[PDB]
């Protein structure tokens, strides 16, 4: 797989594939905390529907550290405090900006695969690889689910 | 003049621009050719994300330069 580092710690890549060929998809609620549910799914043991609250907290401490220097926070244009109040609201959408900050905060690699029912691109936060990464599925332009590498890989 | 924009996909588009065009102008040009909303767009060049208010010339971005277009993905 070909990753290009476009900015520090951020990589892009262009493979084409059906998601079902390499990954199990573990669907997440539509509430729409799905970005957080998806991270909980892959990082938290005994994950349930409430586990996401803790990822929202790691997101809150991550932001206190990285938000003001995240390149993608420039498209958000909220103060650190307004961002926090919005981000911690129930139902508030997570995104690639939270993936960039959570990658740093949790010392992990997060990959978001977006699907234009097949996969158009991937964006990778952190230096690790598809095998050691947390894999997220971005679908319909508006939704996240978790992915697990299929058994045979 | 001409510059290239490589999309998330890896699709490589051409853009007609002046050195005095703002990064914002560029994003609206990209919306015109490829249909991508500007608030989803991150243009990157030389390992820096480029600021809407600035110009291609403010960035020393010459003819036939290639920019990366990374999207902000929400859900």
């Amino acid at each position: 797989l070909d990753w290009t580092q476009v900015i520090a710690g951020q990589y892009v890549s262009n493979p084409r594939f059906n998601i079902s060929d390499y990954f199990e998809i573990v669907r997440q609620p539509g509430d729409g905390n799905c970005f957080y549910h998806s991270i909980a799914e892959l990082t938290m043991p005994n994950k349930t529907d409430h586990s996401y609250h803790y990822i929202k907290r790691l997101t809150e401490s991550a932001a206190r550290k990285y938000y003001q220097e995240e390149p993608e926070a420039r498209l958000v244009g909220l103060s650190l405090e307004d961002y926090l109040k919005r981000m911690l609201s129930d139902n508030e959408w997570g995104s690639t900006l939270e993936a960039s900050m959570l990658a740093k905060e949790m010392g992990i690699t997060i990959i978001i695969w977006t699907v234009a029912d097949e996969v158009e691109a991937g964006i990778k936060f952190g230096d690790g690889d598809v095998f050691t990464a947390v894999n997220l599925l971005h679908s319909g332009q508006t939704h996240f689910d978790a992915l697990r590498i299929l058994p045979q890989f | 003049m001409q510059i290239f924009v490589k999309t998330l996909t890896g699709k490589t588009i051409t853009l007609e621009v002046e050195p005095s065009d703002t990064i914002e102008n560029v994003k609206a040009k990209i919306q015109d050719k490829e249909g991508i909303p500007p608030d989803q767009q991150r243009l990157i060049f030389a390992g820096k994300q480029l600021e809407d208010g600035r110009t291609l010339s403010d960035y020393n971005i010459q003819k036939e330069s290639t920019l990366h277009l990374v999207l902000r993905l929400r859900g």
